[PDB]
RNA sequence: AUGAUUAGAGGGACCUAUUCUCAAACUUUAAAUGUGCAAACAAACCGUGCCUUAGCCAACUGCAAGGCCGGAAAGAAAAGAAUUAGAGGCACCAAGUGGGCCUUCUUCGGUAAGCGGAGCAGGCGAUGCGGAAUGAACCGC
RNA sequence: GGCUGGGGCGGCAUAUCUGUUACACGACAACGCAGGUGUCCUAAGGCGAGCUCAGUGGGAACAGAAAUCUCACGUAGAACACAAGCGUAAAAGCUUGCUUGAUUAACGAUUUCCAGUACGAAUCGAGACUGCGAAAGCAAGGCCAGCGAUCCUUUGCGAAGAA
RNA sequence: GAGUACGACCACACUUGAGUGAAAACACCAUAUCCCGUCCGAUUUGUGAAGUUAAGCACUCACAGGCUCAGUUAGUACUGAGGUCAGUGAUGACUCGGGAACCCUGAGUGCCGUACUCC
């Protein structure tokens, strides 16, 4: 980077990937974005107007403020001491409802599914257990292992 | 010399589904659909009119992202239960296509009758919107929008039944353009038929061969369509009464029979 | 003399040496300035609505208590 | 298996290439409207050459398209000044042809002491009557390998009607 | 693909398929080390709960928001399924410093340099002590 | 004046923009590498519609390697004021139509550089009056370099009428 | 089992050469008073329905090109941590760990919704 730009580092990091080239497609423009839902922040080239700093590509954080072509997201940005909770402004086009918080409110559901199952049973799945314990092996094919002659030969081609 | 060459293929990417085929302008739907991100899924509806000759379609269609839904669909081809025995892709029943759209949807939503819009057609424009009315935009497709065109009759076809369509009376036929004046009689005339019902009595074997073999007079026209008119009204849900693929052995087996069958012969 | 040296060098050993704070919660600063209005208006007029009623909530525990004893 | 696969002539286009612009442009595009009956485009130049003598945007020449019977009539008119015999060198491998007619003269109009003598250039579109589908704005596709004209098929449609070649 | 590039063959140049050899300012593909967030107490999850709106819509008890009132809460199971010399957070006032240098690894200019210039870190500077006979920086500490 | 492998002479590494160095987030030096900036545009701005480009191949009076017509192919090999990168094919390119969103915009927030100061440039909004479009929608210049404190000078708004 | 209208993912869908297509559709098609638009009703726009599956579209096919997934390439290349390790060096192996890519082989050649309709 000699210049300094706004967009100064970026011929990749801004570049569509090989034959995925196009405008954003129609998925993109019916999902709806409520206030407080996590959001990755990937900025898509073929849309000029509304992209994200260079520095905020690829990082997630919380929608705040929506706006009818825009949103904007609150992103952790480590300055020297501290860190900045910073408020970009950014067209939605570059932004993908993120699926960061999502096994764990899978484990939360999991859990209360689980616990009106227990509430009159119907008893429950069983609980798997380790792979690591015990057990004998009955092996079925047993082989040598040992350096054979014939492998110094392979090792050097030709 | 040779474009198609091996490493064209390879680098090439395709353009979807429904551009290749031809049937849908993507710059556009990607627009229609779009809405403010502070409607959050409000629901927006939108008529699509595509003319297919021999038939009519106008349909109101919500867009979500598993596919398309259509809340209801009217066509061309179920105006003879009407009244309306010929020429179903004309002006006139391009009219009626979204009359029985917007009467069958009102009746759908369970509006029905809290709105009902002109009865007269004795067409003429006005402003779109103390319940503010069902609103659906109007989808052309790629049809050139000139004016007096088919797509732009289905608009005041639902618009006079009481669907918000959104417009100005700048397509639709008998407009001056050198004045900013619609004339509403030649609208009109176009919508009950007159264009046809002049065009019949100026021909009197191809042209027209079973309005002439049915025998109709081109004086009953304006009134068929007019008693066709009303009866959509009254109901609106009347219609119409009442190879094996090879396998991956049976590919590779005839394959190498073929070569050998060629490779005994030399 | 060459005076225009430059280094990132002992920085980060800094940065770390109070340590890199992490991010004010999501609760603490909210201060809805930004924002798309119309939505901030009638957010307001909520939460005039929403001073009454608790307020009043504020009355009705005082006569039930004294009513209580 | 040949029902609606019968050749037929789609359009005959005329052109006039003049490498100037003003008057024998203009007497030349009354040429055509004298002959053709419609009022045709004029071209524009593309690029300068220097040699030609022709700039960029200069009005080259003045071409018309012609279809139905107006060309047909027009087709035997023009194919009459060669005496409907031609060289197969003439035939595109996409079935087409083109004359010479170096006198519009020898078409049939009436001489002016103003225009002149024009160079006229017909060419002829041979197509069966299903190849809309290569135009028609939507669900455009290809008109496909078996149905096009082959350059042999429009010889031989040339030499059913009009008989005569030489190679 | 873009840009370099050697040779023969097949159908002088061409055309076709190969061939030898390459790229900091080429790339289909694409690591290791990294980097953003999330992992249960102002939160999230659940409800034919209710209130409020000059928000959305042809709906209307749907969706937005602030609440209220109930529900449950291995306080996070099982699956290798965390650990901690983990008191978090806020503030006022102020000094010195703002010539650095050395090293593993990465690294640019130079034939090179005990040369000049950077990256991630660790040191000397400021610190001895034990060791490499001796050495600022190596080794152990 | 200054920077400066002593100073001088030269240069501009002094304000700056794209690719690379730069080590797959961001950040990163040199008088390291390869180029740019101080402008230009009432259209080269805004919008709707129609179209497809560079090139190749067959064919057509003169007419040829090269003019214009026609057909086929054509993943962008063209173009987009300019350096470079990125992006774009029923367009962001080309042709054409109507236009002045290149105005005003209540002291809104935010990004970039960063001390999280200013300037420059940019993103997201709310209000006014609008433009093009059947409509959804698009537009507050031409994405992103093309620029300016205190003081001083200078122009615009604070029409008339009423209380 | 199919068609049409709208579609989502956007080649397992494309490209080329063949083959076959019940009904209904789709389309080609016939035409140019009227609305409308051009040099040309070609595109387009308006009227309609005499003809054909010829073409588009749907389907099958090809030891087809491409593309998708999995193998192999290969625990090789590379790489995080380590040495008072080897070597004059260039570099390399080793130790605790992560671990590729093309060619090459085999297998696949769209799938999933809403609405209306055909046997």
């Amino acid at each position: 980077v000699h210049s300094y730009g706004y967009k100064s580092g970026t011929r990749h990091l801004f570049a569509k990937k090989f034959r995925k080239h196009g405008a954003p497609s129609v998925s993109t423009i019916l999902t709806n974005i409520k206030v407080g839902d996590y959001v990755d922040v990937v900025a898509d080239s073929a849309v000029r107007e509304g992209m994200p700093h260079k520095y905020y590509h690829g990082r997630t954080g919380i929608v705040w403020n929506v706006t009818p072509r825009g949103v904007g997201v609150i992103i952790n940005k480590p300055v020297r001491t501290r860190t900045l909770r910073k408020r970009i402004c950014v067209r939605f086009e570059h932004v993908r409802k993120s699926r960061c918080q999502e096994a764990f409110k899978a484990k939360e559901h999991q859990f209360q599914a689980y616990l009106a199952a227990k509430k009159a049973g119907k008893a429950l799945p069983p609980l798997k257990k380790s792979s690591r314990m015990g057990g004998i092996v009955r092996p079925k094919n047993v082989e040598v292992l040992a350096r054979r002659v014939a492998d110094y030969e392979a090792m050097v081609p030709y | 010399k040779v474009v198609k060459n091996k490493a064209y293929f390879k680098r090439f990417q395709v353009k979807y589904r429904r551009r290749r085929e031809g049937k849908t302008d993507y710059h556009a739907r990607r627009q229609m659909v779009l809405q403010d991100k502070t409607k959050f899924g409000s629901p927006k509806y939108r008529l699509v009119v595509r003319i297919t000759n021999k038939d009519i379609i106008a349909q109101i269609v919500q867009a979500k992202i598993v596919g398309d839904e259509v809340v209801m669909a009217a066509y061309a081809h179920e105006l003879p239960a009407f009244g309306i025995e010929h020429g179903l892709t004309n002006y006139a029943a391009a009219y009626a296509t979204g009359l029985l759209l917007a009467r069958r949807t009102l009746a759908k939503l369970g509006i029905a009758d809290k709105f009902q819009g002109a009865k007269e057609a004795d067409g003429s424009y006005s402003a779109v919107r103390e319940r503010f009315p069902f609103k659906a935009i109007l989808d052309v497709g790629l049809a050139r929008t000139t004016t007096g065109a088919r797509v732009f009759g289905v608009l005041k076809g639902a618009v006079d039944g009481g669907m918000a369509v959104p417009h100005r009376p700048n397509r639709f036929p008998g407009y001056n353009k050198e004045k900013s004046s619609l004339d509403a009689k030649v609208h009109r005339d176009r919508i009950f038929g007159k264009h046809v019902a002049e065009y019949l009595k100026q021909v009197k074997c191809v042209q027209f061969s079973r309005y002439m073999a049915a025998k109709v007079l081109p004086e009953s026209i304006e009134g068929m369509y007019k008693k066709a008119h009303a009866a959509i009204r009254a109901d609106p849900s009347k219609s119409l009464p009442k190879t094996k693929k090879l396998s991956g052995a049976e590919k590779r087996a005839a394959a190498k029979a073929k070569v050998a069958a060629i490779r005994e012969r030399l | 003399a060459k005076s225009k040296n430059h280094t990132n060098h002992n920085q980060s050993s800094k940065n770390h040496r109070n340590g890199i704070k992490g991010p004010v919660p999501l609760h603490l600063h909210n201060s809805k300035r930004g924002s798309w209005l119309p939505a901030l208006v009638n957010a307001r007029r909520v939460r005039k609505h929403n001073q009454k009623a608790a307020l009043k909530k504020r009355r009705e525990r005082i006569a039930a208590f004294a009513a209580k004893n | 298996a040949n029902p609606m696969r019968e050749i037929v002539v789609k359009k005959l286009c005329i052109n006039i290439c003049v490498g100037e612009s003003g008057d024998r442009l203009t007497r030349a595009s009354k040429v055509l409207e004298q002959l053709c009956e419609q009022t045709p485009v004029l071209s524009r130049a593309r690029l300068t050459v220097r040699t030609f003598g022709i700039r960029r945007n200069e009005k080259i020449a003045v071409h018309c398209t012609v279809r139905g019977k107006k060309a047909e009539e027009l087709l035997e008119k023009g194919l009459k000044v060669k005496e409907f015999e031609l060289k197969s060198y003439n035939f595109s491998d996409t079935g087409s042809f083109g004359f010479g007619i170096d006198e519009h003269i020898d078409l049939g109009i009436k001489y002016d002491p103003s225009t002149g003598i024009y160079g006229m250039d017909f060419y002829v579109v041979l197509g069966r009557r299903g190849e809309r589908v290569a135009h028609r704005k939507r669900k455009c596709s290809r008109v496909g390998h078996s149905h096009h004209v082959t350059k042999e098929e429009a010889m031989k449609w040339f030499e059913k009607v009009h008989d005569g070649i030489i190679f």
